[PDB]
């Protein structure tokens, strides 16, 4: 049905791929002298009815992945595994 | 009488088709303005044929062109025979192909096609009875693969009964004049099972190699390949043209010649071809010309006729001569060379005799053999082909123009099964 | 007609286009003020052809070509010079200052206010011409105004005229010897706009074709006058076969369909058979097999850029002059032999010749001379990605130190653009490591 | 014969006067002493034709001119410079003072005792013509005289003459350059009469011609001289189809039929092609398809004024020298492919062609040349709304503020008589808002 779905698709598969450990309130707290706070907003109302698609994945408490649409040279899409690692890594 | 129709498509099929009306016209004593100044009355007779004629005693031949993309244009026009046409039928467009086949059969020929039918229609109606369609195309390039297989898509579709004949230049093992090669061959032969009577397999290779091999050229340019292959073209309907004593339409070689309907490539031969000045040192006989036309560096496919067991065959002699001699000549033949025919035919060989012979020589002759041995010509680009197809290597240049990835392995299938239909008869039993 | 819009962009881009239009009035006949009395005296031929001329009603005859430089210092050469009555007088300069060699001065600040006379001056210059389009773009990696004003320049031209062919024809930053310490942050800002939109990118470089002005020519101090002349006759018989009567001609849509194997490796890396000194222009036979045997060494390759350490995808031998097509298939039947030059299981095909037989002719001032036949051979191999290592190191060296990059962010630009150009490269280079290594089963 | 009656009111009027009669005298022959030396060496043909020259039996030529300023320093120029001898001696001077750029100095003060001398001027000029009529007004906004004294001339000739067609050639205030402080009062009371009485307004504007006298024809200091010829060129090509001999002639009744399609929505915006240098007078072909896309950008409209920001109602292509009518339709097709050139859905014919195959001539002293074909588009747009409002809002700006207004009503008129013409434009614009928007079903 909708147009954009098959980015999405691969998206819903990758989200079983790894392990989701999330961040739960009431964790210890380490030195961190320089600390990067890093939170993501809530999906707003205006986003599902203009058919958007949530792209920022959140696995674990230091760190967070980002994908994005792309294609390979024989035009076939993939998803780029953006990795990074933060302290600090909201939901 | 029998009249025939010559289309040109592609930038290989009207430089054939300009040094073709200029073997015909040679033949029939007609000049670059189409003034008959022909020695003997036996030549005007079935002038019908290629030219119709024209108001004050000059004749056109019915020669559409639709190859003639700009480049191509002022050169056909400038050449020897450019004020011999008709300049209605110069149908063209503009952006040719550019070696693409979903540039020739989809996005140009489309709108197109319309415009060369629209001359086909009044190409067929100023004429008694039509059964030929000529087309010189080629393999391989961008117009003469996939705009010349439209229009055959068209023609059988509005005439399913005339004789289509499409001398078909195929690609090489070597030389390779263009990168996208084994698919303009695989999309167009896909069409050549489906629609025609009979095509000929004609390569560079084995025309390069009679001008070095037995003609003895220094430098053979393209003139001299192109030479060579119309002296078959007018080889084929010499008994339409002229009297014999055992004639051959275009019809009586494509019965005979065929067995099945899909087994229909044949490997075009002439002789007698030799290097001299005026000092030669043989003998043109009968038995002198059938040892040449047999010879396997006398072929123009490009593929070893040893390799595999000949179907059937047609030598179209032309000249005077005397038919014990042709007919034991076309015996011995085949019982020298039991092997390299099939059993199980009662007798391979046909045989067509003319009695008009070319200008200057005094006999000659042409071999159309139908051979098990073409096999190769499918095997090699059958191999190039799923090499290319496998990485999906040229395919955003074909898909971009509107074709779809289940229409490449429907033309591999189809070119997968000749050779399937070729390697059984070609085994003993 | 076919025709071509030649645009060059950049000082490179217009000091190539001094010799690429002194040579194309030398072969047609046109003097420097537009006249043809050279074809006058036979009373025939429409030589002057319109791929490249436009032809007004008194005989004069006027270029496709249009010039955007952000500088008036390189054009005030030319509304001064010898062709200063040639050219159209809209030779755009209107620049009140210089880009300064950033990619932010760019596809932003100073770009952006003059690309309005740009886009409407190719308009009315467009609707003059009936047939195939092609865009010879000229311009350099590395600079101000040919890496970010081209970059500017594709991304409004891909909207307003789609799927033309666009062959723009880049100087590429050497290994060894750049003019410019901020030359390795241009060229892989550029890269961004000439994957996505520039269907075919002919990348040269001058310190190979330094070497060939050395060893072959034999001159020992090469001007920038010396090596334009070189790129002038490579883009001759580029585009010679849209003019000239050849016998196996190769339009501008055919190198799209031939050279291009995947939409993202368009880099095919030009040669040439320049080997007339013109003392050595005797001595020596050139014949078909000798001179196709010029693009064996990697002593004549115009990119500092080893062959012989990569595979190749697709080749383009393309001739002029005294050509006959037979000698062609033996010098190609020695190079499929030869086990140094090595192709990919993929391609078996290999070649496609395109033989125009119009010799290339001699600009009078030196420096080689008329010889009877020549080569252009055009080859996306594999070896082109480590011409691109050897310029994300230089990227990547002062990246980690933080240099130059105020001048860039400061200029409109977010600096994170600069990453957003090394995972494209970083990615485009892992895309050479993939096509020529052949499957196994 | 046909003819016309060209009264000149203003100093506007009169100054664009020196120049429409300096381009007529010698496109017919006739000499600033009246006589037609050149037409006597041939022997034959009436060229000075009858619809701007009165013939006497002395072979002396008049011109059907009157003209009226209430000031003696704009006509002493002409009773003293090379146009002394040629005009009747009855150059409406009489005023003992000017007008001082108001509206009621006016209609009531002074235009009022010197009309009658005009009606009657113009009752001795009307009585000697058979046939057709037509009264080529010339005056601008925003003047004294211009405004005010134009608006009596209208209503005392829409009685006296009754349904005869009136083009009136006004000069409107730039919507940023103005050269008086009070001409956004004159400009929006002149509407008042100009809506009722003159059928046809064709506006041109100062800001919209300079920048033509800049980009086009490169002049870097165009003086009023350089202005006025330009529109000159105009007025011929308006009123050529009354003279000379054409292929589709359009009668002056012909616009009333064409461009107007609501009895108030009369103003049709005038352009031209005078992309003539004459250092461009080469390099460039001048075909029917590029001088037709001279309308396209607008940058060559004459009014400051963004046609792309709304619909066209109907057109009104005006050609001149050597065109032929079939090249004409390949420049119309292209018009109506281009999505931006966008009309109403209400009239689907859009075009109408006039050929006049008399070329343009050139005014010797610069500053165009001898170019062999032109046009003059005529097209009521939508977009001319947008022209009044940045005028309307400096009216409103210094009308709450009641400024300057003390010198409008202490001169006979009432002060009410300003939101008796803010009523108009205020409903006039709002006919534009309903006229290009289409209905639905
Ligand atoms: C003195 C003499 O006898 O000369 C012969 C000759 O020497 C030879 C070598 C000719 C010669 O042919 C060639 O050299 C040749 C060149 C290019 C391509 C193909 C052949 C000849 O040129 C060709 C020419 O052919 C004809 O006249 C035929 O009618 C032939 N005509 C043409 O191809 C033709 C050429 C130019 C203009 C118009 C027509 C023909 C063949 C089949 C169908 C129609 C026409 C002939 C017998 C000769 C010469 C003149 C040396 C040969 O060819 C033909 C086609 O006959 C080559 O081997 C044969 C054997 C001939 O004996
Ligand atoms: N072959 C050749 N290379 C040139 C020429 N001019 C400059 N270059 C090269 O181009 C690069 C510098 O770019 P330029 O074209 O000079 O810079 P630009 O495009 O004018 O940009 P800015 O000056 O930065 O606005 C260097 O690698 C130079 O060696 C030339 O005339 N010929
Ligand atoms: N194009 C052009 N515009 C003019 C000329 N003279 C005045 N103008 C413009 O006309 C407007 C001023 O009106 P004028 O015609 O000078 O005034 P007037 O009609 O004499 O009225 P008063 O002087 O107020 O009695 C301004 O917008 C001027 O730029 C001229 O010769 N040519
Ligand atoms: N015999 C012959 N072969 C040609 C000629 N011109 C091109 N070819 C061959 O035709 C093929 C290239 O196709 P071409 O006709 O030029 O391309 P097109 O114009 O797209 O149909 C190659 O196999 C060439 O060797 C010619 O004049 N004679
Ligand atoms: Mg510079
Ligand atoms: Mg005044």
């Amino acid at each position: 049905g909708n147009p954009n779905w098959e980015t999405a698709q691969m998206i819903r598969e990758y989200q079983s791929t790894l392990e989701f450990v999330p961040l739960l309130d009431g964790q210890a707290v380490d030195d961190h002298q320089i600390t990067v706070c890093v939170r993501k907003r809530p999906i707003s109302r205006k986003e599902v009815n203009r058919k958007e698609i949530d792209v920022i994945s959140v696995p674990r408490k230091d760190m967070l992945i980002v994908h994005e649409p792309r294609s390979k040279v024989d035009l076939t899409k993939f998803l780029e595994n953006h990795k990074f690692r933060f302290d600090y890594a909201f939901n | 009488m029998r009249e025939i129709v010559h289309i040109q498509a592609g930038q290989c099929g009207n430089q054939i088709g300009a040094k073709f009306w200029e073997v015909i016209s040679d033949e029939h004593g007609i000049d670059p303005t189409g003034s008959y100044h022909g020695d003997s009355d036996l030549q005007l007779e079935r002038i019908n044929v290629y030219y119709n004629e024209a108001t004050g005693n000059k004749y056109v031949p019915r020669a559409i062109l639709v190859d003639l993309e700009p480049g191509t244009m002022d050169s056909v026009r400038s050449g020897p025979f450019g004020q011999i046409f008709r300049p209605d039928n110069f149908v063209f467009g503009q952006s040719g192909a550019g070696n693409n086949w979903a540039k020739g059969h989809y996005t140009e020929g489309a709108e197109l096609v319309d415009s060369v039918l629209d001359v086909v229609r009044k190409e067929s109606e100023s004429c008694d009875c039509l059964q030929g369609f000529q087309l010189t195309h080629s393999l391989g390039g961008g117009t003469g693969s996939g705009m010349g297989t439209l229009l055959i898509s068209k023609i059988r579709e509005e005439y399913p009964d005339r004789i289509m004949n499409t001398f078909s230049v195929m690609p090489s093992p070597k030389v390779s004049d263009t990168v996208v090669e084994p698919y303009n061959a695989t999309l167009s032969v896909h069409q050549l099972v489906e629609n025609t009577d009979e095509t000929y397999c004609i390569d560079n290779e084995a025309l390069y190699d009679i001008c070095f091999r037995t003609l003895k050229l220094t430098t053979p340019t393209y003139g001299d390949l192109n030479h060579l292959v119309s002296a078959t073209m007018s080889g084929v309907t010499t008994c339409l043209r002229f009297p014999g004593q055992l004639n051959a339409d275009l019809r009586k070689l494509a019965v005979n010649m065929v067995p099945f309907p899909r087994l229909h490539f044949f490997m075009p031969g002439f002789a007698p071809l030799t290097s001299r000045g005026s000092q030669q040192y043989r003998a043109l006989t009968v038995p002198e010309l059938t040892q040449q036309m047999f010879d396997s560096k006398n072929m123009m496919a490009a593929c070893d006729p040893r390799h595999g067991r000949y179907l059937t065959v047609a030598a179209i002699f032309r000249g005077r001569m005397s038919m014990k001699e042709v007919d034991e000549q076309m015996l011995n033949v085949q019982n020298k060379n039991s092997s390299y025919f099939v059993e199980w035919i009662p007798n391979n060989v046909k045989t067509a005799v003319c009695d008009i012979p070319p200008r200057g020589l005094k006999m000659s002759a042409t071999f159309i053999g139908n051979s098990t041995a073409i096999q190769e010509l499918f095997k090699r680009i059958s191999e190039q082909f799923t090499a290319m197809f496998r990485r999906k290597a040229f395919l955003h240049w074909y898909t971009g123009e509107g074709m779809d990835e289940m229409e490449f392995t429907e033309a591999e299938s189809n070119m997968n099964d000749l050779v399937s239909e070729y390697q059984q008869y070609q085994d003993a039993t | 007609m076919r025709e071509c819009i030649s645009i060059h962009v950049g000082q490179a881009g217009v000091q190539i286009g001094n010799a690429c239009w002194e040579l194309y009035c030398l072969e047609h006949g046109i003097q420097p003020d537009g006249q043809m009395p050279s074809d006058k005296t036979i009373g025939g031929g429409d030589d002057s052809f319109n791929t490249f001329f436009s032809e007004t009603g008194a005989g004069k005859h006027v270029p496709r070509a249009v010039f955007v430089d952000l500088e008036p210092t390189v054009i005030d050469e030319v509304r001064t010079g010898t062709y200063r009555q040639l050219f159209h007088p809209e030779q755009l300069i209107t620049g009140k200052e210089d880009a300064a060699n950033n990619y932010a001065r760019g596809h932003y600040t100073i770009g952006k206010e003059i690309i309005d006379l740009v886009l409407d001056r190719i308009r009315k210059l467009a609707d003059q011409c009936t047939g195939l389009q092609g865009f010879l773009v000229f311009h350099s990696f590395g600079g101000g105004t040919g890496s970010g004003f081209t970059s500017l320049l594709m991304e409004r031209l891909s909207v307003d005229y789609g799927k033309k062919s666009k062959l723009e024809f880049s100087i590429y930053p050497a290994p060894q010897v750049s003019t410019a310490v901020v030359e390795p942050y241009n060229s892989i800002l550029t890269t961004h706009t000439t994957l996505e939109h520039s269907d075919c990118a002919f990348m040269v470089d001058n310190e190979a074709i330094y070497d060939i002005c050395r060893r072959n020519l034999d001159i020992e101090r090469p001007t920038y006058t010396n090596l334009n002349r070189l790129i002038s006759q490579i883009v001759s018989s580029i585009t010679a076969s849209l003019r000239f009567d050849g016998a196996l001609n190769v339009d501008l849509t055919e190198f799209q369909t031939n050279l291009v194997p995947y939409p993202r490796i368009h880099f095919p890396l030009a040669t040439y058979a320049p080997v007339i000194s013109a003392e050595k222009a005797y001595h020596e036979q050139l014949s078909v097999a000798e001179i196709t045997n010029a693009c064996f060494e990697p002593a004549n390759q115009m990119v500092k850029c080893d062959p012989r350490h990569g595979k190749y995808m697709a080749c383009c031998l393309l001739y002029r002059g005294d050509v006959v097509p037979k000698d062609v298939n033996a010098a190609i039947a020695t190079i499929k032999t030869k086990r140094s030059i090595q192709f990919v299981d993929w391609c078996p095909t290999g070649f496609k010749v395109g033989i125009n037989y119009q010799p290339p002719t001699v600009v009078p001032g030196g420096d080689l001379a008329k010889v009877q036949r020549a080569v252009c051979m055009l080859s996306n191999t594999t070896a082109i990605a480590e011409a691109w290592a050897r310029l994300d190191h230089k990227f990547d060296l002062m990246y980690a130190k933080r240099a130059f990059v105020h001048w860039y962010v400061g200029e409109g630009m977010e600096e994170g653009e600069f990453s957003e150009a090394r995972e494209d490269m970083a990615a485009l280079e892992k895309d050479y490591e993939e096509v020529g290594v052949d499957s196994v089963e």
